[PDB]
């Protein structure tokens, strides 16, 4: 008899978890400020890591890890790839991305670019901007009040058709206690309902592609969301390729980039307490078949016909490793290449 | 550490001396005073309950208080009688007649000068004085009157020292009188003010015991003693023997007593045994564990899941692991956290006593704070109202000069307890 | 990896490397606190007293 | 040389007392009567071992240190135990009845009755210091003596010795040892009394030395002779720069200047490598890289927490044994590409080192192997603040419904005592989160 406490009512993704695990008979939910429990569901802010593994009898798990929150902030995001060596200035798979409070180096890439011949328009973060002059830009970033990053706006992203789309790929991953890395079987392919107008970029619906602002919405597929196996019979009729060689490859090298970066500030193999999270990939495709890494989300939603194939994953991959009761869903992600 | 013992009325006595034989025998200290035992360690602390006398001699710091003389006759008739000293023995002539006024307002008066001086006898001779003990019964008069009156004059004179008690609650299923719900009810409101731990040994608990797990079909009082005596050697265990905590009574009251008046415990035992019943299998640790937080073995009839542990005390005796005890007591607690307040962190503390009782290899003591004790002081309110709604058999107690309001004030103290641990037991 | 104010002894070494550079109360007050809590001790003992006395 | 005088407060900080001295004694090869055969100046001397020992003309040693607790029980074991001779009767002071885990009874009620004795007899060994720097404190947080008492003392040293530095060494609670219920109101009591007059602590949590010595020493149920053997094997690495020859940290002002940049933040983090069973049988003798990557293992830490998520203001290596500087730069060179160490950046990004070659010394019968190096990390980490975290929390807890309270008010302590207590550690966690989190 395992026992858990639930701290984040707002999470669809487990409060499916505390459902799943109470179904199983073995596992049972106390108070939420009760400090004997096996298993931590913990809140998204100012989580009490430091409370953690000090319960004598009781092996603890939580479904975060600390430290994650630097991979999945706009800035800091953009400061981890920057300065870490494993990813580089020189990273092919992030977009030119620069750190702006309300710099001379982000001044004078434009200058390079929009005085050198070249395409030229780009991002905000945190409502968002989409601006070819930078005078827009940081005009916005000192009316809006928070760290933003400007970042490469893909002019020339992969266009669905009918309808010349944008779209944008979520991949789940989840990262157990032992930091195995799993990528779930299932992405998504949240849709554009309106044509790619690259004329006028003050239509938000066309260039933004959040589930949210799609609010026109569901002409081609439900919910404006595609999945693998539709978007993989895409590629082959309209360009006699697979999901696997032309974009999954490159997502499968980001996420285990991204993650192997940071495994040494966040690893909890010889911690007092243990550590898993599911993280949402959001990634853009270029008309090349490029994959670019737009963000990734700390505490992502699941779509709705892939919730409880998800969760009951996280249950049997994540939680029943460490706490057992009495082919896969996921792709382990590793490679150890030798040079 | 010194403390001093007082026994007072019949049932007091009774329990009293079968204490006092079962530590006697677990020191080894023979009837006639002489040690005879196997180990040094059973006199490292014998100072805390036994003086030392001429000839090298153990003499139990122990004064014996009746109203009436006959029971008194009886504990020195007893296989240990001889053992106590008898400028200890006090008493009088007249009884009680299970009449609190009696105890404590006349015939007690006239008795309770006479026993502080021995009690300032006995306390004088003492190193360090922690406090004092008393056993006694809240259903009859002298134990219940006289007793809760020697409690208010020893805290005006020793108000520093700890006051601890071993209280019978009457039932109805061991009933002497009718008016024993008023006995008690008059007592508990004393209790409450003037002690620091009472054990609540409850006569209903302790018949439930003897008929349904010991499967005797006519419980004697000397089958309840019999539990009575375990449970009072269990609970004075770390007190009488050394061991890896060098705990006494203040420090308990500390760690046992979250809230001044709600200092009333639970105790219970394990394995419950029959009087002379041999056991053959020693009990494991996890059934230790397991039988020592059972209702079936607490010795007040509470149901333990009907409140939650404000804080416990757990001792175990024998050869064991420590190991295993520690994982089984963390076990009861991770598996069990509902019944243990959350407001009061890590609130079970376990100690561990090599020397086992006297025909058990392993044995445990349970001492619960707990708010399902609420129910042994319903009951007993409940038994009051009853009668007192028609003021029935009160001319008892207005022959002897009480007034009607101070049962309603005793009344209304204890409907307040009742309340109080309600109020932690949603907290 | 700078190697600083090495200092050697039969007994051993110390040193400092350097891997990147930067970027009461009185005593009358005391025994005033001590006084007031005997203070309020005795006054507390004194109304168990009166207490009883009643 | 600068005298340091050690005081020695309730059973924790008596018994762990024992175990340093005794352990004193074996490093310097002073005997159990005080004898010291090695030292030809009889009677006297300035040595470096003088900083803890003072001489009789009968050549015999006396440690620098008094012992205090409320309660003899303790105590009377170090008159009547193998270090008898080695104490003067003056130095061990006892009353008869203990504070009774209350820290309102140690401060006021019990602790006003013997303080001035406690002085007196401390002025005693002052009085024969030429040049006194201060003073080492050791006690628990959770006891009634150990925190109650501790708190009177320090705020009395510093009125009597205004100049003097003032070093702790805390035993923090842990439920796996803990004695009373109440302990989180004692540490947060005392900690609040104390800060102001503490220049560095050091604190030891219970649960990371009985962790260490099951995992490590393989004992299933530590006592507090395996705790305390391990914690002063800790305690004389810090205070090896006082007794012996050496550069760095040689006055107790300079574990000041090189630990604590900011003074309410005085806690460094003792991290200690390796722990080695005597009863193993085939050991392999780690290297110098190998006990440095160590001192980064939370799980070698007096105190568990996670130093990657905090920032370092201060870190020194106290090595003994064969250790040449050489290993040492390479070993730090190799750690700062694979470990978290981030610092303020008010601070340079440096090691302070200390070499001592003679091994660490072990107590014979002991629990703990002969290696031939050892060390002892002493950084200040803002991730020792959670253990202010978990303590300020059972706080909460519990004085929320003012379980226990009447205690404290029943010996002459206010409640306003409490939320005081209280405010000034939410402040002291707010001080650590500022320097170390970044938003
Ligand atoms: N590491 C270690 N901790 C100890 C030792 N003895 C006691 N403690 C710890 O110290 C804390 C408080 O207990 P004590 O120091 O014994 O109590 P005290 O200081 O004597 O104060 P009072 O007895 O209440 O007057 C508890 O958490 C104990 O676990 C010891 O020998 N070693
Ligand atoms: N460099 C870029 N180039 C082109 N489009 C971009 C872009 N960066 C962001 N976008 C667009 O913004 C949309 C939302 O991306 P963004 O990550 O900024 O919002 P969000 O935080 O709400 C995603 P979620 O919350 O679901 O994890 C993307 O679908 C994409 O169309
Ligand atoms: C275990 O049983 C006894 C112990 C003690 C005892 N002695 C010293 C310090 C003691 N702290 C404690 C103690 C008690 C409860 C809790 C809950 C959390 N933490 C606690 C500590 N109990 C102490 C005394 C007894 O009799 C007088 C005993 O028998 C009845
Ligand atoms: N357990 C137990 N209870 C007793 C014993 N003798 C009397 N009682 C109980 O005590 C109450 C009567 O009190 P008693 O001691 O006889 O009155 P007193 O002598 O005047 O104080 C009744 O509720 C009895 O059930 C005994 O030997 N054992
Ligand atoms: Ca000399
Ligand atoms: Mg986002
Ligand atoms: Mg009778
Ligand atoms: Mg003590």
């Amino acid at each position: 008899m395992y026992t858990f406490v639930v701290r984040d009512e707002n999470s669809s993704v487990y409060a499916e978890v505390s459902r799943l695990l109470l179904a199983t008979g073995q596992w049972k939910r106390l108070r939420k400020d009760n400090p004997r429990f096996n298993l931590m569901l913990g809140e998204r802010n100012r989580l009490p890591f430091g409370r953690l593994g000090h319960e004598p009898g009781l092996v603890q798990l939580v479904n975060y890890y600390r430290g994650a929150d630097k991979l999945c902030r706009k800035a800091s995001l953009v400061k981890l790839i920057k300065t870490s060596p494993e990813l580089s200035e020189s990273c092919t798979w992030f977009p030119e991305s620069y750190v702006i409070y309300p710099r001379e180096v982000f001044l004078a890439a434009y200058n390079r670019r929009r005085e050198g011949r070249e395409g030229n328009v780009w991002i905000a973060k945190s409502g968002i901007l989409i601006s070819s002059e930078a005078s827009e830009l940081l005009d916005f970033i000192d009316e809006q009040g928070q760290v933003h990053v400007i970042q490469k706006y893909l002019e020339k992203p992969l266009l669905l058709e009918p309808g010349h789309r944008k779209f944008d790929i979520r991949s789940w991953v989840l990262v157990d206690h032992l930091y195995n890395i799993y990528l779930y079987r299932e992405g998504v392919l949240r849709t554009s309902s309106e044509p790619y107008n690259s004329a006028n970029f003050q239509d938000k619906t066309c260039h933004l592609t959040n589930h949210c602002i799609q609010k026109n919405y569901g002409r081609y597929e439900e919910g404006n969301e595609m999945f693998f196996e539709e978007f993989n019979q895409y590629l082959m009729d309209a360009l006699n390729t697979t999901l696997e060689n032309s974009i999954l490859l490159q997502i499968k090298h980001i996420i285990r980039s991204c993650l192997m970066c940071i495994e040494p500030a966040i690893s909890t193999k010889h911690l007092h307490y243990q550590s898993f999270q599911l993280f949402g990939f959001d990634f853009m495709v270029d008309e090349e078949l490029k994959v670019w890494l737009i963000e990734v989300n700390g505490a992502p939603a699941c779509a709705q016909k892939l919730y409880a194939e998800l969760c009951q994953g996280i249950v049997d991959v994540a939680i029943s490793s460490v706490f057992p009761l009495a082919t896969s869903i996921f792709i382990k992600l590793h490679h150890h290449h030798h040079h | 550490r010194e403390i001093v013992h007082i026994q007072a009325g019949q049932c007091g006595n009774q329990i009293g001396a079968k204490f006092w034989e079962v530590i006697s025998d677990e020191h080894g200290i023979d009837p006639t005073g002489s040690y005879h035992g196997d180990s040094d360690l059973q006199l490292e602390r014998i100072n805390v309950y036994y003086n030392e006398a001429t000839g090298n001699k153990y003499v139990p710091r122990a004064i014996l208080v009746d109203l009436e003389p006959g029971t008194m006759d009886s504990v020195r008739s007893g296989p240990f009688g001889q053992i106590f000293r008898p400028d200890n023995f006090v008493f009088g002539q007249s009884g009680a007649g299970n009449n609190w006024a009696k105890g404590h307002y006349t015939e007690g008066a006239e008795l309770v000068d006479s026993v502080l001086d021995v009690v300032r006898k006995e306390s004088e001779s003492c190193d360090c004085l922690q406090g004092f003990q008393l056993t006694h019964s809240l259903g009859g008069g002298t134990g219940s009157g006289m007793g809760t009156l020697l409690i208010s004059k020893i805290r005006e004179e020793y108000p520093d020292r700890i006051m601890n008690t071993f209280s019978v609650m009457p039932s109805p299923k061991v009933s002497d009188t009718v008016v024993e719900p008023y006995n008690a009810t008059l007592s508990v409101h004393q209790l409450v003010e003037n002690t620091d731990e009472t054990y609540c040994i409850d006569n209903e608990a302790l018949y439930d015991i003897c008929f349904r797990t010991l499967k005797l079909t006519t419980p004697t009082y000397g089958d309840l003693n019999h539990l009575v005596s375990a449970t009072m050697s269990g609970v004075t265990t770390c007190l009488r023997f050394p061991g890896q905590l060098n705990a006494d009574l203040r420090k308990l009251a500390v760690n046992m007593v979250p809230f001044p008046r709600l200092h009333f415990f639970m105790p219970g035992f394990a394995p419950l045994t029959s009087r002379g019943s041999q056991q053959y299998r020693a009990l494991t640790v996890p059934e230790l564990t397991q039988q020592m937080f059972d209702s079936k073995n607490m010795m007040a009839a509470c149901d333990p899941r009907h409140g939650r542990y404000l804080t416990v005390a757990a001792i175990f005796r024998g050869r064991m692991s420590m190991k295993e005890v520690d994982e089984q007591m963390l076990n009861v607690q991770n598996k069990n956290s509902s019944y243990f307040v959350e407001w009061i962190p890590n609130n079970v503390k376990t100690a561990v006593c090599d020397i086992p009782p006297r025909g058990l290899k392993m044995s445990a003591t349970f001492i619960g704070n707990s708010t399902a004790i609420q129910e042994l002081f319903k009951r007993i309110s409940e038994q009051f109202t009853a009668m007192f709604r028609r003021k029935a058999f009160l001319h008892w107690y207005t022959g002897e000069g009480m007034d009607e309001m101070e049962f309603t004030e005793a009344e209304s103290n204890m409907n307040d307890l009742v309340s109080e641990y309600q109020q932690y037991q949603d907290a | 990896m700078e190697v600083i104010e090495l200092n050697k002894c039969t007994s051993g070494q110390s040193f400092e490397v350097i891997l990147k550079p930067p970027s009461d109360p009185s005593l009358e007050e005391i025994q005033k606190k001590l006084e007031a809590a005997e203070e309020r001790r005795k006054y507390q003992e004194a109304e168990l007293l009166k207490h009883l006395a009643e | 040389m600068r005298e340091c005088i050690s005081i020695h407060v309730g059973q924790a900080g008596v018994q762990i007392g024992n175990a340093c001295w005794e352990l004193y004694c074996l490093e310097h090869g002073i005997q159990p009567d005080g004898q010291m055969p090695s030292d030809k100046t009889i009677g006297g001397g300035d040595d470096s071992f003088n900083t803890f020992f003072s001489e009789t003309g009968a050549g015999k040693h006396v440690p620098r240190a008094v012992f205090v607790d409320l309660e003899p029980t303790v105590i009377d074991e170090v008159r009547t135990g193998t270090y008898r001779q080695l104490f003067h009767p003056e130095q061990l002071i006892t009353g008869k009845e203990d504070a009774a885990n209350n820290y309102a009874r140690g401060h006021y009620t019990i602790g006003k009755e013997i303080i001035d004795l406690v002085l007196d007899r401390i002025r005693k060994l002052a009085d024969q210091c030429t040049g006194l720097q201060g003073f080492l404190v050791f006690h628990s947080f959770g006891g009634g003596t150990g925190s109650g008492f501790t708190s009177l003392l320090m705020e009395r040293l510093s009125v009597d010795y205004g100049k003097k530095s003032k070093l702790e060494f805390s035993i923090y609670p842990a439920p796996q040892v803990s004695t009373a219920v109440v302990e989180p109101y004692n540490s947060i009591l005392t900690t609040h009394t104390t800060l102001e007059h503490s220049d560095c602590a050091f604190m030891v949590d219970n649960e990371a030395i009985y962790d260490i010595c099951r995992r490590n020493l393989d004992i299933e149920r530590p006592t507090y002779t395996n705790l305390n053997r391990l914690i002063s094997q800790i305690v004389s690495s810090i205070t090896a720069s006082l007794r012996f020859d050496g550069a760095l940290n040689v006055d107790l002002t300079e574990f000041q200047t090189n630990l604590v940049p900011y003074p309410r933040i005085h806690f460094p983090l003792a991290t200690y490598a390796p722990v080695i069973s005597a009863e193993k049988a085939y050991h392999e003798q780690l290297s110098v890289a190998e006990i440095t990557n160590a001192c980064f293992e939370p799980a070698n830490q007096m105190v568990k927490c996670d130093p990657r998520h905090g920032k370092y203001m201060a870190c020194c290596l106290l090595y003994r044994g064969d250790v040449v500087p050489k290993d040492v730069n390479a070993a730090i060179a190799t750690i700062k590409t694979k470990r978290s160490i981030q610092f303020v950046d008010w601070c340079p990004t440096g090691f302070k080192v200390g070499i001592n070659y003679q091994p660490p010394t072990v107590v014979p019968g002991g629990d703990l192997a002969k290696v031939q190096r050892a060390v002892c990390m002493l950084s200040n980490t803002t991730a020792i603040a959670e253990a202010w975290a978990r303590l300020d929390h059972k706080f909460d807890l519990m004085y929320a419904k003012r379980a226990f309270v009447h205690w404290y008010v029943g010996e002459g302590m206010e409640e306003g005592e409490f939320s005081e207590a209280r405010e000034d550690m939410a402040a002291l966690e707010k001080d650590y989160e500022e320097v170390g989190v970044d938003s």
